[PDB]
């Protein structure tokens, strides 16, 4: 049996930490949701 | 229940522990979180009931109490934030420019972020505060790492 929490506000916060980079991908989504990669 | 807006964590007490499963969005009384979270089952908010409403195992996405509210979108330009959630770990703001996954049904926002499987469903913002989707439906690439789309349900 699942319960919920609360954890914080939905708020843009200027200054926050800043990475990650942007892939394009050549994707597939099959029945149950699953993304697969095209090659 | 608590059916204030904002971000919350799914907690199991079947497993060792408490473990954060997963994690979702309370906006004008609906609860927003992905289908491999919760799959389907009821949650407790206190002691209140969450009934599912709404649900898609392709889209991988559900809703409690209501059906689907978040309808804003990236702009396929700007800078997101991942509002990350991870298990015992504070609400924590990550900024990045999303990716794309290209399928031949269109083009989706894609953000390259790891975080553990229980950070699934945090929100990702766009520069206003509108939740444009969320994080934890992806796959792991040629490096190794993971990138996650940007899951965004319809309003009707
Ligand atoms: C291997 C891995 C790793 C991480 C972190 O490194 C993950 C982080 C969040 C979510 C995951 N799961 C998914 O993206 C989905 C795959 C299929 C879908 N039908 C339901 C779940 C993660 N899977």
């Amino acid at each position: 049996d699942m319960y919920i929490e609360r954890a914080g506000d939905i708020t843009w916060e200027k200054d926050a930490e800043v990475t990650g980079n942007s892939p394009r991908l050549d994707v597939a989504l099959d029945e149950s949701g699953d993304f697969s990669l095209v090659e | 229940g608590e059916t204030t807006d904002g971000v919350y964590r799914v907690m199991t007490r079947r497993l060792l522990g408490s473990t954060q499963v997963g994690v979702g969005v309370m906006q004008e009384g609906v609860f927003h979180t992905m289908w491999h979270v919760t799959k389907g089952a009821a949650l407790r908010s206190g002691e209140g009931r969450l009934d599912p409403y709404w649900g898609d195992v392709k889209q991988d996405l559900v809703s409690y109490c209501g059906p689907w509210k978040l309808d804003a979108a990236w702009d396929g330009l700007s800078e997101v934030q991942l509002l990350a959630v991870p298990p015992g770990e504070r609400a924590k703001n990550i900024q990045t420019l999303p990716g794309i996954f290209k399928t031949k049904d269109g083009d989706i926002g894609a953000v390259a972020l790891d975080y553990p499987a229980g950070t699934s469903g945090s929100p990702i913002l766009d520069k206003c505060g509108r939740v444009i989707g969320l994080y934890g439906n992806g796959v792991v690439i040629k490096n190794g790492s993971y990138v996650s789309a940007i899951t965004q349900g319809k309003r009707e």
